[PDB]
RNA sequence: GUAUAAGCAAUUAUACAGCGAAACUGCGAAUGGCUCAUUAAAUCAGUUAUCGUUUAUUUGAUAGUACCUUACUACAUGGAUAACCGUGGUAAUUCUAGAGCUAAUACAUGCUGAAAAUCCCGACUUCGGAAGGGAUGUAUUUAUUAGAUUAAAAACCAAUGCCCUUCGGGGCGGUGAUUCAUAAUAACUUCUCGAAUCGCACGGCCUUGGCCGGCGAUGGUUCAUUCAAAUUUCUGCCCUAUCAACUUUCGACGGCUGGGUAUUGGCCAGCCGUGGUGACAACGGGUAAGGGUUAGGGCUCGGAGAAGGAGCCUGAGAAACGGCUACUACAUCCAAGGAAGGGCAGGCGCGCAAAUUACCCAAUCCCGACACGGGGAGGUAGUGACAA
């Protein structure tokens, strides 16, 4: 009351001290209720401190006033602003040596209290209320106030701080008059959050049933049903304890703990965040059993007793998670991966590496808006360290497929560093076989990461069998893909290509007939298509070689210098009009090569190809085509008498064509 | 130029600020004695 | 104060009320766009002789304007104010005619009970909620979440909330109050943006006279479908 | 006498005009208010719409944000350093907008050591520039004023850092 | 002098540039979109906003920081001679370093909040001409 | 809103009740209209803009903000004064002194019945309605983040496909624009608001001890809207070269930084750069100071001072001239110590001359706590051989 407590400043002040007379000014403003917080800034931070002379003889009554100006409730506002900010305001400027009179006047009957004797649990102590479910809230506001003011120099007031809040958090526990032991429990679990990391050296310990009874009792057998919705606050305390690594031998005293933590992983309706949530604290248990010689105290505990008899249902519910829903956030996507990446070296025997490998090369024919390049580069050392567990040969189903998946991926990556892991991948893929042919594939991919002389050589030495070309063929046409180091790269890759569809049109064998022509439709032909429209003039020179070899070698597959262009331009357009063509290829490799050789009587033939190919290729086709040229027009202000002949051109074939189908 | 509000010393007479005070010589000492001091000081 | 020349053309006055003119009170409408009470009871009505009689009418709850009793005698009551008088049973509602005038139009509860507001702004208010403002100065808070600027809004006079709502269309009948055209009931035909202020609309009439007014001066009536009664 | 109208100067051709009319009420413009160094002393004006604005003159404290961390806190005013437009104001120790005036560090040191606890100025995340943890050392930081002392009574501002401390350095040695 | 800055983006973080476009028809010059310098009445790098006229132009002196002066010329109908005669005006309109100057081109201008007792205008777009001196004339 | 007038008028349940002078409280007087050195695209007119600003009143929406060590507590909130009653002083009217009261919608504080309250999520689900998880306004000022599908944006765009099929087919916030509006974190304020008010009806649940309850008046934060005000963009003045240089002679043109303003701005202060206008008529000089409505005429709209400079006060709006202070200049009362105050209209203007010192707000209009109270616009009447 701020009546009584200007009466006992007047008494304080009529005990007439040294200590008190220079003073009394900043003593009484504090009372009056419109400087208070003027006044603090004016007391600490000012010309006229606190002496140490006599600061022996202040702070008990200027820490009694602080305290009763902390408590009262009048003038303050609602919400934080009102009062929260002042206890902070107090608290942020107090010293941590007057912090202990400070909580010596906080704490009345909790001061000397008694939590842990060298049994268990003082039962009598506990059956036992000193303070009302109604002051131990300012109590517990007061003393988070105080943590998170002081930091790490809590250390000389350990003995009493854990002792009320492990007090009011088990009373709290027993009492599982509802909202006050509610709002007790929950402020003291944040509370004990930041403590734990405010204390790493500080003995924990003595008590664990106290963490038994505050874990197991009330939610351990319900908590993922729980904590569906959101994360909590005895989720935040479990993270800050795999957090620290003396904090981490708490996780032990209940083997079902993790079991449940996993388990909250495994329900599918969870809001994303308690599932990136677990996953964190698993990637701080795996990162702390492979931390050094600090960790190494309870690594082998961690190691021993925790992951090692719950691998298989970590790798369950993780599987669960990748193989069940049709929607995936990128962000438990990234952090789960990166999860399986941290885990992987941890683990050297197990039981569903099988279905792991099947998720690696399932995740990996994804496509690009599911998974990220980077997550896939994370996927690809997830599969590095998987593969060399002696499981492939078995399942052989299994190890083609991922086979035809580590070939996949070898003309879509664009990273130095994930084609240096894909040639390792490779390697223990070598190494688990076929052998010598996957090693000599091995080494070949090795060089070509490897610099441009002994790309170079590579490129020699591969030009110098089915599974052995395949990926050869993938990161073959990656390196036509690639315009100019020196222009020397392209060239070989396209000659390389020729190579392997000599060998190709070496093996006219019927069940490998089958197999091969396959492989050069699915894999060359929509990469000639792909690449037909790449800038590169020399890009387009080297798919133009490997094009004109494939027409000149194969033609018993059913599906296939101005003046010299200009003459084979007519050329073509000769042949255009004796035999019509092939709708794909004229849609969708000759018309951009033209479109580039008009923007980069030259446009004037070129508009003349174009109006021939247009009888040849299909309406479908020719809607977006046509589509596609308005859109040039609305877009493209540079070439408007260039597009508009084009449009004028087409439009005379387009008026040909049903004056012949009529 | 870069004077202009008052940097260069316009050396004007000013009209209002013409005849304010008279001259009012307040000096106990007799004029003989005070040009010796000046020459008497620190120098000398 | 002003004089009776000096009022505006469009409520009319004769020879007869002086050479003075009441100025309208401050209120939802604007000054120029207005109808004040005085003149709607005792110089467009009737109802009413002097100044004292049309007080000793207003005084006592016996005029409601757009469903609330409005006491002050130069109350504005610009456009589409439904006007109940409860003793003769009456709703009149206030229109333009070809000309250019106010027009007053005798009905009953069915029609009188809603109002075809035009919206001025749709904005977000304090609360983060979306709110909306017409040209009556009615803001309804939470609208539906598609009527924009320059679209008409089925007020339900009793609560205050939508209704229906009519969107500004090519294609779409629409009553002109303002400029050198005014009051020219037509269809919106063409709409020009000019971006940079001052964009226009083309607008025919039902018997072929083209002319362009602009997007402030229009208002959105109905596509065919006449909500409120204009007077046959 | 104090206004703000454009008839007393010249036009834009190069003519003076006459042009006489009384000085007006929204021609108003009042006398300036060097805020310095003191204890509180701020007065109100009430303005036009009956608004007030707080004419601080004599100023201890104001919260200054060390926001790439993510706290502001009250801490007082020692004294200016520099100024950008005048000498006087730094001679006779203004707080105007955009002054660089040296504060307090202790509520920032406590929150530093209070949240993240390694100590300062006596794992990664806590990093801190080495010229400012020379501030730090000193006990003494460089702030930069980015509230108006004189139209909102208060001198509030955020610290320096980084690239404008080292400009601010730079133009101390200047 | 103080460091210049925008006004309002944090740039000592260790975990931008803010660029508005005009608007009306206009495209942002790559030195306005990435260009160093820092001015507040740029109506790409300040807050500086157009409204209202968009007139245009030819350059009497662009030799001045960041103002040059336009003469505008049109044609007045003197009824006593019932003719048309040439009348110059100048304005004066804030530069932008975005843009490339030239002397004797045709400038578009926009129209801002008053920067100063003449500056109420800002450059837009310039059409490189090789308009001469001041015996050039034409109405524009 | 406040009545114990020792004020009037009463009775069938006595704090008050009806009328209600005095006084406190809220509103009002940015004008009605007077005088006279003038204002030569600066006003003004059309024509823009406020993404550069203030706005009482209007009318419309509007505010989720508890707990948080007083508990061995608190739970019908304070004190002032006026009117009033008395005792006086002085030559000098509320010019006022002393003494005693008493109210507020005047000024002012303002944890509490209660173990709950209120927002966002919601597992499980019988529409069941919910286990249990997070969280605790507003105004100012500053820093920061979000202002919206992804940024390894290496995506979406070549759906020019892919699959089935009967070959017909089927399936796969606003703006032109903003750092705007808005939301949040960290704090900050000698900082506000979040109703301790008045009137009228008086109904449901029945713990018959209450708990709930409606219509208004007054007040309040923010956003509107209205009424304004302030700047501001292009064009348009009459003449003149016995006016060809002018500005920098109160900075003249910028840009940077701040100050002050309601806001922008050389508007003002520090730093520097070299300008700006002009024979296409700047500048100076002369003083003789129209626009819209279109048969027509008519009709409509259109700087400086309150004895003289200088400074200040109120209010949403004034540099009111309403007040104050000092100086200057007149002038009045007095008991010679002191004290209040600064207009127009009318007659004479030779000794001989010529239009009422008229009546009312009754109509139209305006201001207020407000149906009543108050208005020097307006209307009514009188004179007239100048004419007609």
């Amino acid at each position: 009351d701020i009546e009584l407590q200007k009466l006992a400043l007047k008494a304080i002040l009529t005990w007439k001290s040294e200590g008190i007379k220079p003073y009394q000014e900043h003593l009484e403003y504090l009372l009056d209720e419109a400087r208070f917080k003027n006044e603090l800034t004016v007391l600490f931070q000012g010309d006229n401190k606190i002496l140490p002379e006599h600061r022996s003889e202040v702070i008990p009554v200027l820490l009694h006033l602080l305290y009763g100006r902390a408590i009262s409730r009048k003038g303050a506002a609602s919400g934080r602003h009102g009062l929260h900010a002042t206890r902070l305001a107090i608290i942020r400027q107090l010293d941590v040596e007057d912090m202990g009179s400070f909580l010596d006047i906080g704490l009345g009957p909790l001061r000397a209290i008694r939590v842990v004797d060298e049994q268990g649990v003082r039962e009598s102590v506990f059956a036992h209320e000193p303070l009302p479910p109604r002051k131990q809230v300012g109590l517990l506001n007061m003393l988070e106030a105080v943590i998170n003011e002081l930091g790490t120099s809590v250390e000389p007031y350990m003995d009493a701080l854990v002792n009320s809040v492990l007090y009011c958090l088990v009373n709290a526990c027993r009492k599982l008059n509802e909202s006050l032991y509610r709002v007790i429990r929950t402020t003291a679990l944040k509370s004990l959050s930041r403590l734990f990391q405010n204390a790493p050296d500080f003995n924990w310990v003595p008590y664990r049933e106290l963490m038994v009874k505050e874990i197991i009792s009330p939610r351990i057998e319900k908590l993922p049903v729980e904590s569906t919705q959101g994360v909590s606050a005895t989720w935040r305390l479990m993270a800050t304890w795999s957090s620290l690594p003396k904090a981490a031998p708490f996780l032990n005293v209940d083997k079902r703990i993790l079991p449940k933590i996993v388990e909250t992983l495994s329900i599918e309706k969870a809001k994303d965040e308690v599932k990136v949530f677990a996953l964190d604290i698993l990637k701080n248990l795996i990162n702390l059993a492979q931390a050094p010689e600090t960790e190494s105290q309870f690594n082998e505990l961690i190691k021993t007793e925790l992951l090692d008899p719950n691998t298989d249902l970590i790798l369950k519910t993780i599987g669960g998670v990748l193989h069940g829903q049709s929607d995936i956030g990128r962000e438990l996507l990234s952090s789960a991966v990166d999860t399986v990446v941290v885990f992987a070296p941890m683990i050297e025997v197990s039981s569903h590496i099988q279905d792991m490998l099947e998720i690696a090369t399932w995740l990996l024919n994804q496509p690009l808006r599911k998974v990220n390049p980077k997550v896939k580069g994370a996927i690809l050392l997830i599969l590095k360290r998987f593969i060399e567990l002696d499981d492939l040969q078995s399942n052989q189903e299994l190890q083609r497929k991922v086979y035809s998946t580590i070939s996949a991926l070898f003309g879509f990556f664009k990273d130095k560093q994930n084609r240096q892991t894909l040639a390792e991948v490779l390697d223990v893929f070598a190494r688990r076989e076929w052998a010598q042919e996957v090693s000599d594939i091995c080494r070949g991919l090795n060089s070509y990461v490897e610099d441009y002389n002994t790309r170079l050589a590579a490129f020699n030495s591969i030009t110098k069998t089915l599974d052995q070309w395949m990926p050869l063929v993938h990161n073959l046409l990656y390196f036509i893909q690639q315009p100019e180091e020196f222009g020397v790269l392209s060239s070989n890759s396209a000659d390389g290509l020729c190579k392997f569809i000599s060998a190709v049109e070496s093996v006219w064998a019927t069940p490998d007939q089958a197999a091969w022509i396959d492989v050069v439709a699915n894999i060359i032909l929509p990469a000639i298509y792909a690449g037909s429209r790449d800038p590169s003039e020399t890009v387009r020179r080297e798919i133009l070689r490997v094009f004109g070899f494939l027409v000149s070698h194969l033609p018993q597959w059913e599906l296939v210098a101005v003046s010299r262009q200009l003459q084979a331009l007519r050329v073509l357009e000769a042949a255009n009009d004796k035999r019509e063509f092939r709708s794909k290829h004229i849609s969708q490799f000759f018309i951009p090569l033209f479109e580039h050789f008009i923007f980069d009587g030259l446009s004037a033939q070129a508009t003349n190809t174009i109006a021939a190919l247009t009888l040849s290729l299909e309406w479908q086709q020719y809607r977006a085509i046509l589509r596609r040229f308005i859109s040039y027009v609305e877009s493209k202000p540079d070439w408007q008498k260039r597009v508009v002949r084009l449009l004028e051109k087409e439009v005379d074939a387009l008026r040909t064509a049903v004056a012949s189908k009529k | 130029r870069r004077a202009s509000k008052g940097r260069k010393l316009r050396y004007t007479v000013h009209e209002k600020l013409q005849n304010f005070m008279a001259p009012e010589d307040r000096r106990s000492w007799e004029e003989h004695a005070i040009d010796r001091l000046f020459g008497t000081l620190f120098g000398q | 104060h002003q004089k009776r020349l000096s009022a505006p053309s469009h409520w009319l006055l004769d020879k007869l009320s002086g050479a003075y003119a009441p100025r309208p009170s401050t209120g939802p409408h604007k000054l120029r766009d207005c109808m004040p009470l005085i003149v709607f009871v005792r110089n467009r009505l009737k109802y009413a002789l002097n100044y004292r009689e049309t007080k000793a009418i207003m005084m006592q709850r016996l005029v409601k304007v757009d469903g609330k009793v409005r006491t002050d005698i130069t109350y504005p009551a610009g456009f589409m104010d439904v006007i109940t008088i409860e003793k003769t049973g009456e709703n009149f509602r206030l229109i333009y005619d070809t000309k250019g005038r106010f027009t007053v139009h005798r009905i009953t509860d069915e029609e009188a009970k809603y109002k075809l507001g035009k919206v001025k702004r749709v904005q977000l208010g304090r609360g983060g909620v979306p709110f909306l403002v017409t040209h009556d100065a009615r803001t309804i808070r939470y609208p539906d979440p598609l009527i924009k600027v320059n679209d008409t809004v089925k007020i339900d006079l009793e609560t205050g909330k939508i209704t229906d709502f009519i969107k500004f269309d090519t294609g779409a009948l629409a009553m002109i109050t303002g400029g050198r055209n005014m009051g020219r009931v037509g269809v919106i035909t063409h709409r020009e943006r000019h971006d940079g202020g001052f964009g226009i609309v083309h607008l025919k009439d039902a018997l072929d006279n083209t002319f362009a007014t602009r997007e402030s001066n229009v208002f959105v009536i109905g596509s065919e479908k006449p909500w409120i009664s204009l007077p046959k | 006498g104090i206004s703000r109208d454009s008839r007393h100067k010249r036009s834009h051709t190069g003519a003076k005009r006459a042009f006489y009319r009384k000085k007006r009420a929204f021609e108003l413009g009042r006398q300036p208010a060097n805020t310095r160094i003191g204890p509180k002393r701020i007065h109100i004006v009430r303005t036009r719409g009956g608004n007030h604005k707080y004419r601080a003159l004599r100023l201890d404290s104001g919260n200054f944000a060390w926001g790439s961390e993510g706290c502001t806190r009250k801490t007082r005013i020692i004294g200016v350093v520099y100024h950008p437009s005048n000498n006087e104001l730094v001679r006779t120790n203004t707080l105007t907008k955009s002054a660089v005036v040296q504060i307090d560090a202790a509520p920032f040191r406590q929150w530093y050591e209070a949240h993240y606890g390694q100590p300062l100025g006596r794992a990664a995340h806590g990093k801190v520039d080495p010229a400012l943890e020379k501030q730090f050392e000193a006990g003494r930081l460089y702030a930069i004023i980015s509230s108006r002392p004189g139209q909102s009574g208060r001198a509030d501002g955020y610290i320096l850092e980084g690239e404008e401390l080292a400009f601010y350095q730079r133009k101390l040695h200047k | 002098r103080a460091f210049l800055k925008q006004p309002h983006i944090f740039l000592n973080s260790k975990v931008r540039r803010w660029y508005k476009d005009v608007g009306l028809g206009f495209k942002t010059p790559k030195t306005a979109i990435e260009g160093h310098y820092i001015d507040k009445k740029c109506p790409f790098t300040g807050m500086v906003s157009i409204r209202g006229r968009i007139l245009t132009g030819r350059v009497v002196s662009t030799k001045m920081h960041r103002t040059i002066i336009i003469r505008r010329e049109y044609l007045h109908y003197i009824p006593k001679y019932n003719r048309y005669e040439k009348r110059h005006k100048n304005l004066a309109a804030h530069v932008s370093p975005a843009f490339r100057v030239e002397e004797g081109d045709m400038v578009v201008v926009g129209q801002c909040r008053p920067l100063s007792k003449t500056v109420r205008f800002n450059v837009l777009r310039v059409l490189p001409r090789t308009g001469k001196s001041v015996k050039k004339f034409q109405k524009f």
